This record gives C-alpha cells, sequence and structure tokens, in this order.
C-alpha cells in the first residue's frame, strides 16, 4: 500500500 | 533541460511461425522527457488497436513503455515501430526483424 | 531472493492545456500491480495483477483516496519548483518520486528508499539511515529545511521499515505463484555473416523471470565489454524477460568467443560455445 503522508516539497 | 533519447525495440514475443498467432512489441526505453509517440505499422499503415503498458521509469529516471499487438506473421507483411521524440530531428521507424 | 516494493509516480505540467499529468504504478519486484492515471475516466486506483483484485472494498477507496493525495501534493509541487527555480509557465516540467522498501530472501527488511527528482535529475533524497536528506542544489535544500522542521523523514522511516515492509510480505504470499518464482533463462547464440570476413554472434536470453540477469562476451577467456552491444532488457508481454548481447567477428575466430549467462534461475553461471 502508498504511504499516508506525503508532504509538499 | 535534460534530454534523453528513446532506445527502440521490436520484436515478437515467442519465435516468429508464419500462420501461427504472437505478439508485436515496441519497448521504447530511456528516454526523457515523457512525451513520445509510438506507433506500430503494418506494411506502412498505423495498425488501430496497439495497447500500453503504464508509464514508469528506472533507477536513473528515464522512463520505459512497452507497446503492444496481437499479431500473425506472413512472409509478406512488414511489421515496424515508428518513434517520434524532441530527441529525434525526425520520426525514427524500426523495422522487425525476425532472423535475429 | 530479496524483494521489493517500489512505488513510482511521474508528474507532468501541461501549459495551457490545464490540470498536470499525474501517472502512478506500485511494483512487486518486476511485476506491476497498481496504476492510476489522471488522464482515465474512472479516477481510482486500479489492479494489473490478479494477485491484487482479491483485496476488498476499503483497500481500493483507500488507496484511491491517497493516491489522489499524492495528484495533489505534486500539483502544487509544480508551482513550488517554479518558484525555487525562478521558471517561467512557458515551458512543461517533469517531477518524479519513487519510494519503497527491500527485504532480503528471508523477507526481513534490508534497506528503505525516497527519491524526488526534477525534469531529470536529482532532487532530495532520503539516506539510508532513513533520518536525513541528501539535497543535490540550492533549491532543494530549502526543502530540506523544510521537511527536518516538519519530521518528515521519521514519518518515512515508520512507514517504509514497517507498514511498507508488512505490506510486501502480504504481496508476496497472496502472489506466491506469480512473484515466488524464478523462470531460467532458454539461452542460444545465432550466428549472420556481415560480409565475407565478419560474422555477428547474438547471445540471446528467453522468457527468465525476475528481469536481473548478465550476458558477457569473452574472446579467449577476455571479456570484451568495449566491443559488446547490450540491448536494455525487455518485457515479453507475458510476465517474462528477454535480452541479448552481439559481437562482430572476423570470420574464422567464432570458437575464440563465449557467451557467459547469470540468472538466480540457474544451478550454475551457463558458458556457450561454437564448438
Ligand atoms: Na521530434
Amino acid at each position: 500500500i502508498l504511504n499516508a503522508m506525503i508532504t509538499k516539497i | 533541460m535534460i534530454q534523453r533519447t528513446p532506445k527502440i525495440q521490436v520484436y515478437s514475443r515467442h519465435p516468429a511461425e508464419n500462420g501461427k498467432s504472437n505478439f508485436l512489441n515496441c519497448y521504447v526505453s530511456g528516454f526523457h522527457p515523457s512525451d513520445i509517440e509510438v506507433d506500430l505499422l503494418k506494411n506502412g499503415e498505423r495498425i488501430e488497436k496497439v495497447e500500453h503498458s503504464d508509464l514508469s521509469f528506472s533507477k536513473d529516471w528515464s522512463f520505459y513503455l512497452l507497446y503492444y499487438t496481437e499479431f500473425t506473421p506472413t512472409e509478406k507483411d512488414e511489421y515496424a515501430c515508428r518513434v517520434n521524440h524532441v530527441t529525434l530531428s525526425q520520426p525514427k521507424i524500426v523495422k522487425w526483424d525476425r532472423d535475429m | 531472493g530479496s524483494h521489493s516494493m517500489r512505488y513510482f509516480f511521474t508528474s507532468v505540467s501541461r501549459p495551457g492545456r490545464g490540470e498536470p499529468r499525474f501517472i502512478a504504478v506500485g511494483y512487486v519486484d518486476d511485476t506491476q500491480f497498481v496504476r492510476f492515471d489522471s488522464d482515465a475516466a474512472s479516477q481510482r486506483m486500479e489492479p494489473r495483477a490478479p494477485w491484487i483484485e482479491q483485496e476488498g472494498p476499503e483497500y481500493w477507496d483507500g488507496e484511491t483516496r491517497k493516491v489522489k493525495a499524492h495528484s495533489q501534493t505534486h500539483r502544487v509541487d509544480l508551482g513550488t519548483l517554479r518558484g525555487y527555480y525562478n521558471q517561467s509557465e512557458a515551458g512543461s516540467h517533469t517531477v518524479q518520486r519513487m519510494y519503497g522498501c527491500d527485504v532480503g530472501s528471508d523477507w526481513r527488511f534490508l534497506r528503505g528508499y525516497h527519491q524526488y527528482a526534477y525534469d531529470g535529475k536529482d532532487y532530495i533524497a532520503l539516506k539510508e539511515d532513513l533520518r536525513s536528506w541528501t539535497a543535490a542544489d540550492m533549491a532543494a535544500q530549502t526543502t530540506k529545511h523544510k521537511w527536518e522542521a516538519a519530521h518528515v523523514a521519521e514519518q518515512l522511516r515508520a512507514y517504509l521499515e514497517g507498514t511498507c515492509v508488512e505490506w510486501l510480505r502480504r504481496y508476496l504470499e497472496n502472489g506466491k505463484e506469480t512473484l515466488q518464482r524464478t523462470d531460467a533463462p532458454k539461452t542460444h547464440m545465432t550466428h549472420h555473416a556481415v560480409s565475407d570476413h565478419e560474422a555477428t554472434l547474438r547471445c540471446w536470453a528467453l522468457s527468465f523471470y525476475p528481469a536481473e540477469i548478465t550476458l558477457t562476451w569473452q574472446r579467449d577467456g577476455e571479456d570484451q565489454t568495449q566491443d559488446t552491444e547490450l540491448v536494455e532488457t525487455r518485457p515479453a508481454g507475458d510476465g517474462t524477460f528477454q535480452k541479448w548481447a552481439a559481437v562482430v567477428v572476423p570470420s574464422g575466430q567464432e570458437q575464440r568467443y563465449t557467451c557467459h549467462v547469470q540468472h538466480e534461475g540457474l544451478p550454475k553461471p551457463l558458458t556457450l560455445r561454437w564448438e
């Protein structure tokens, strides 16, 4: 499964 | 901007036998950026029902795609793959060579 | 042997044509199993391997939600990178992201990774300790500062060391018929004259899995690296792979040349000869 948190660059 | 030329391979899934159904593949790898036009040709004419894999990329970030269709080789029919990309001054045609 | 789960994300700005392109694909080793395509009609994470279709509706709803969150972040990132690099709206630009985890043959965690690229070159990457960042230029240093203050690496490490390997093991078991197999290459060499004094020797490996393979030519036992044409390993379309390596040699010297094939499905490395 994907990671749940994707912080902006 | 970084640009990388597509490496084009045209080949059948299985060893080709005249009159036996097979799959014609055009694999295009190592290119950047991702916009690319790929067509499979039969006697110079675009083949209509061609599927392709979902866009992905390698460790060095260059993209790769597989275009493929079912086909039945014959003695006379010539098959090829036509690719255009920003790194190519003109469309490149790679002929299928079954004797490699 | 060892195994990996990797997600690949491609984000492309499209000046004057509305929303950017976003494609996500997930792999276990060399087998793709999910995709999301911003331009497709479904707007869903979709199965691409038979062994993932058994996941229930909560799986597909949740993965669709999360891949759209990936898409939303990448949509914003394209604008942020324009600002970091003082780039105009006129050009199309490419963001790529890859993350995942590897396990050994005992299925225990080996390493985790998370790599980010802009316009085809390294931007920022999680280091192997999963605690620090490698920033490729000054703009990526800005991202590094922001990601350190927001403790991004700590959350990523938890995913890579826990969730990623737990689900990789689940996928390996549910798809063991596909994923835990090795197909040894079927090998041969072809010979074709290019003139009355030279011939192409082409060493073939067919119908193998996984894709990792090494083909090498030797002349009297000496590697012929600079004289070998080696094509990229290519998919057959049926879940197996193909590769070949060629040299052009003077006619009559064929017996000096040998091809050597290494693949984890071979009991021992193969040597193919012209005699
Ligand atoms: Na062009």
